[PDB]
């Protein structure tokens, strides 16, 4: 909790490695001085007057996309330039990575609909710039389409078991063209009296009928039991 | 014509004469242009001309 | 060592040719630096070495059941060419 | 004039558990099975990450 | 060019009937929609977009 | 019209006449036997195994026609 | 100032990290793919239909009666597409492939390869239980580790390589 | 030209402005890269002789068997291109169509036996110092990279005396005499 | 073993180096001569390669390194 | 660049030869030459964490090689390991 560990760009841009004895992943942090979640942070100084910016672990037990990270995805679609819609966003424990690894020119409208955590969340969101809090419900994007427009990559978080529908109707009202689609998916929250990549396999075909064309899956299997973290692209014109 | 259109039966011309709707007898119903070389979208009048 | 007269190796052509510090703490910590890279040297040299006599037995063991598998396909392959 | 035998096959139920012990612990090396979760505090996987490999199924 | 662009299917509309079609009638006021009978017995109302 | 070497190249046998072929990136010259085209830099890209001599190259442009007498 | 050496310069004639290994999946066991159960979501194939009907077997009825579980036949549009480019010497296969009971997909792939779409969407996600009778397609399913494959044979079907098959 | 679109490309297909039909693979263009043959045309005086000898090779084959004419001439031909070092053995007939090539009446030329026998160090290098006028063939100079050398010259091929070369690499060897005035 | 015991294909113990002999120590067996003698081979045939480089040195070997190398 | 790189040569090598550093844990195999960009930086710590992953004010070693030149027991282990190493050799 005091060591020196060194940094490393990934593969993906925006996101780090700390390689230390054990190595950590890590990100930029948008808003330096401070933890939002209770995570630990590395500090370095790069030497004009010397500056001291800082870099916020990031935990992939408690964030499913940095499981899906370090356990290995061939690309996401949150890049350092990009936008991204956080369906699901439930609090500072991913919104933070994805904000950071964002970076300071784009933004990600998080969504939410419960509002302990959404109220928590924008006292978060008054930190760092870039992010944009919505307390509604994601069935209806009708009701905020006010406020978001033509975003270019979608995460989804949410956890309940009309994903199709929900990540159909938000992609089309707001997902642009050959845009990024990364789902997470919960078999016990979907439905837990068939298996997992049953419910994976459902899935899978409800979104290339909804023409998001799957590229990749994972599992990853020793963080967290029985999720699946799926990217594709909206394709809206010849999915074949 | 297509391998797997057989029995053509019944073949309507869609309301804009853009597009050939021919049902036949193995079940599907299928959708065609009717000037098949043309596309269907906006030309730039440099297209166009 | 490779020992060469000199009757032949001052007679040859051109390019076939055989052709401060610190007192303490910082050669110490040098020493230890040599220390840990002599480890990990013969470390993965074991290592490599036992990888090559695992993929000895790997030769082994699929080169004869090959073997095996096909004489029985040209087994196969005679009484097929024999009912004829 | 036999061979050497063994105590482990002499109970047909324990080489049953004591190669299911094993065969738990082989698949450690295949796929990265489930654990148990973050059994301490979060302090690195401690056993390294690379970059240059993805180990998700892609899909044709 | 146009022998080399003249690529007129553009697809077929659902999993198609059962038996097959044998009725079809375009709405003639409204473009994008037509009903659709098949012999079986089973008759639908196709929207085209 | 501007000074602008485009290829300068001496080459050792007599040349008759010579053309351009469409553009200022092609142009045939009727060597001694040979009838060789070149590049807009100087680098040959044919020697003509045919016109085993010429005297006399135009070329036709719409047709894309070099004859050669 | 002349330069030695020239050539009549011609043209030169020739000369103007991220690996993936597919992880194995959290279904499998070493062989025993332990995440497959009843009811079973069953992918079909063209000479499937066609050879379930020259041995006058249900297809339903004769899954159940195979297995004694309720099976889901599926067929994906890719497959439909051989069966309906068969010709019209196979509408009785046509119209018993039209089947409310049965639930198709929908592919995603340029052409109509229905082997090499069911060896794909197989081997993405090991859930599903293959029909078919190919030999080829045969030998590929069972190359790749451990999902079931049945095949009809003499007057039912027989079922391959599922443990909880009595 | 412009590496023509999709549909642009469909409707000419036959138009390639770089390689023709008759350029036969630029072989001529390539072997002359290969072997740094200074002049043009020099590719076509040697495929003129090969042509030569596999029509001549025709005509003693078409002759019969039996007559003196023929066997003489053929053996004398095998024994001419041997002395010409053309080929290495003195093979078989077949010979006299499989194994003559340009690339081999090329290959008895004098920078690429000087860089054969490591006299030079490339080829190009080689016609450097044959065209400053360092080498000799026996007694007399030679100025031009066109001579061929026969199967008997490839053994006085040597730098003449005062020559640097000569005077640099004898003393790097340091057994530089200078009494014989190199 | 297939149709052998194991006191059929037990264990052949190597005598080691004597003690009346012992200055030179340790007798070298037959691995430890192949062990050896392929090394010796080994040398040979790389001075005889060398042999015959000299021998065909050809003296207008000639590089432009020998301004550097003397 | 190389006006730090005398500070920082060693460590970025032994983490190259992280594989035999301690034995107890076999890192992965990967080459991991040296990268063009990066940057030395030190953990800090949560301040609700205490008591237990907290190194003391005159624990914190400022160099990663002096952190590990701390524990003679681990010294202890590469004096073992390198006198059987040397024993061997010699
Ligand atoms: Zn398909």
């Amino acid at each position: 909790g005091g060591a020196k560990v060194v940094i490393e760009p990934h593969r993906h841009a925006g996101v780090y490695i700390a390689r230390g004895k054990e190595d950590l992943l890590v990100t930029k942090n948008m808003a330096p001085g401070e933890s939002v979640y209770g995570e630990k942070r590395i500090s370095v100084e790069e030497p004009v007057p010397p500056t001291k910016v800082e870099y916020r672990v990031w935990n992939p037990f408690r964030s499913k996309l940095a499981a899906g990270i370090m356990g290995g995805l061939d690309e996401l679609f949150i890049a350092p330039g990009k936008k991204v819609l956080y369906l699901g966003a439930a609090s500072g424990t991913s919104v933070s990575h994805v904000s950071d690894v964002v970076g300071p020119e784009g933004v990600v409208y998080a969504v939410e609909f419960s509002h302990r955590p959404g109220r928590e969340l924008i006292s978060m969101a008054k930190k760092r710039p870039n992010i944009i809090p919505i307390i509604e419900d994601a069935r209806h994007p009708q009701k905020y389409r006010m406020l978001i427009g033509m975003v270019d990559c979608v995460f989804a978080d949410v956890a309940q078991p009309d994903q199709a529908r929900i990540i159909a109707l938000n992609s089309h009202m707001f997902l642009k063209d050959q845009g990024g689609v990364v789902i997470s998916i919960k078999a016990n929250c979907i439905d837990s009296t068939v298996d997992a990549e049953t419910v994976f396999a459902r899935e899978v075909q409800k979104l290339r009928e909804e023409r998001i064309k799957p590229l990749e899956q994972l599992t990853l299997e020793p963080y967290e039991r029985d999720h699946c973290i799926v990217v594709g692209r909206y394709m809206r014109s010849g999915l074949k | 014509h297509t391998k797997r259109m057989q029995h053509v039966f019944q073949v309507k011309y869609s309301m804009d004469s853009k597009y050939i709707i021919s049902g036949s007898d193995d079940g599907n119903v299928r959708l065609w242009r009717s000037k098949a070389w043309e596309r269907s979208n906006v030309k730039t009048t440099r297209e166009k001309n | 060592g490779l020992k060469v007269p000199k009757a032949v190796q001052k007679e040859l052509p051109f390019k076939s040719q055989i052709h401060v510090v610190l007192g303490g703490d910082e050669k110490k910590a040098r020493s230890f630096i040599q220390k840990v890279l002599t480890i990990s040297k013969a470390k993965d040299s074991k290592r490599k070495e036992q990888k090559a006599s695992q993929r000895k037995e790997r030769l082994k063991k699929l080169a004869k059941m090959e073997e095996e598998k096909s004489q029985r396909d040209k087994e196969k392959k005679k009484e097929y060419f024999a009912q004829n | 004039l036999t061979p050497k035998r063994n105590k482990d096959n002499r109970n047909s139920r324990v080489k049953k558990r004591k190669k299911y012990q094993k065969a738990q612990k082989k698949l450690k090396s295949v796929r990265a099975v489930y654990s148990g979760g973050q059994s301490g505090v979060y302090e690195g996987e401690k056993t390294g990450i690379k970059k240059g490999l993805t180990r998700s199924v892609k899909f044709k | 060019l146009e022998r080399m662009f003249a690529k007129p299917f553009v697809g077929q509309l659902g999993y198609g009937h059962r038996d097959g079609v044998y009725a079809i009638a375009k709405n003639y006021g409204s473009l994008n929609k037509l009903a659709t009978g098949s012999a079986d017995g089973v008759i639908k109302y196709w929207n085209m977009s | 019209r501007k000074g602008q070497l485009r290829a300068e190249l001496f080459l050792n046998e007599t040349c008759h006449s010579a053309t351009y072929l469409q553009n200022e990136q092609y142009f045939a010259v009727a060597q001694k036997k040979y009838t060789f085209i070149y590049d807009h830099e100087g680098t040959e890209l044919h020697r003509l195994k045919q016109h085993i001599e010429a005297r006399h190259l135009d070329f036709l442009p719409y047709h894309y026609l070099l004859v050669t007498a | 100032t002349r330069k030695f050496g020239l050539v009549k310069r011609t043209l030169n004639t020739k000369k103007d990290l991220t690996r993936n290994i597919p992880q194995v999946s959290s279904a499998l066991f070493f062989q025993y793919n332990q995440a497959i159960k009843p009811p079973y979501q069953v992918l079909i194939d063209t000479n499937f239909i066609n050879f379930s009907i020259q041995k006058k077997v249900d297809i339903v009825r004769g899954m159940m009666d195979c297995l004694l579980a309720k099976c889901n036949p599926l067929i994906t549009d890719c497959v439909m597409a051989e069966l309906e480019k068969l010709g019209p010497k196979y509408r009785i296969a046509l119209k018993l492939a039209r089947d409310p009971r049965i639930k198709r997909l929908s592919c995603s792939h340029k052409g109509t390869y229905a082997d090499d779409c069911l060896v794909h969407r197989v081997l993405q996600h090991k859930c599903y239980i293959v029909a078919t009778n190919d030999a080829g397609l045969k030998q590929r399913i069972r190359k790749i580790p451990g999902i079931p494959l049945m095949s009809v044979g003499g007057h039912a079907y027989v079922i391959e390589k599922l443990p909880d098959v009595f | 030209v412009r590496k023509l679109k999709h549909h642009e490309q469909k409707l000419l297909k036959k138009v390639d402005f770089l390689e023709w039909k008759q350029d036969q693979g630029h072989r001529d263009t390539q072997v002359m890269r290969t072997y740094h043959i200074q002049n043009r045309e020099d590719y076509h005086k040697y495929n003129r002789i090969c042509g030569d000898i596999r029509r001549l090779a025709n005509k003693l084959s078409l002759l019969p068997p039996t007559d003196p004419f023929r066997r003489k001439h053929e053996q004398l031909l095998l024994d001419k291109l041997y002395a010409m070092g053309v080929l290495t053995t003195k093979s078989k007939i077949s010979d006299l169509e499989n194994k003559v090539t340009v690339s081999a009446i090329c290959r008895r030329r004098l920078p690429v036996i000087m860089h054969r026998l490591k006299m030079a160090e490339t080829i190009q290098d080689a016609v450097k110092f044959i065209e400053q006028g360092h080498v000799r063939v026996g007694p007399n100079l030679i100025n031009d990279p066109a001579y061929l050398v026969t199967r008997n010259m490839e053994d006085y091929v040597t730098w003449v005396d005062n020559s640097k070369i000569k005077k640099t690499l004898l003393r790097y060897r340091n057994q530089i005499d200078d009494f014989d005035f190199s | 073993a297939k149709l052998v015991h194991d006191v059929q294909k037990k264990q052949h113990r190597e005598r080691s180096q004597l003690t009346s002999r012992s200055r030179y120590g340790f007798l070298e067996k037959h691995k430890d001569y192949v062990k050896r003698a392929q090394d010796f081979h080994r040398k040979q045939s790389t001075l005889k390669v060398l042999r015959e480089k000299a021998k065909e040195r050809n003296p207008d070997e000639y590089y432009h390194a020998m301004h550097s190398r003397k | 660049d190389d006006n730090m790189r005398r500070e920082v040569q060693r460590d970025l090598l032994l983490i190259k030869h992280r594989a035999a550093l301690d034995p107890k844990r076999h890192y992965k195999k990967q080459r991991w030459e040296v990268p063009e960009r990066f940057a030395i930086g030190t953990i800090i710590e949560d301040k609700s964490e205490f008591y237990s992953s907290r190194m003391n004010r005159k624990e914190r070693k400022s160099t990663i090689l002096e952190t590990l030149m701390g524990d003679e027991a681990s010294n202890k282990y590469f004096k073992r390991k390198y006198n059987e190493i040397q024993e061997k050799s010699t």
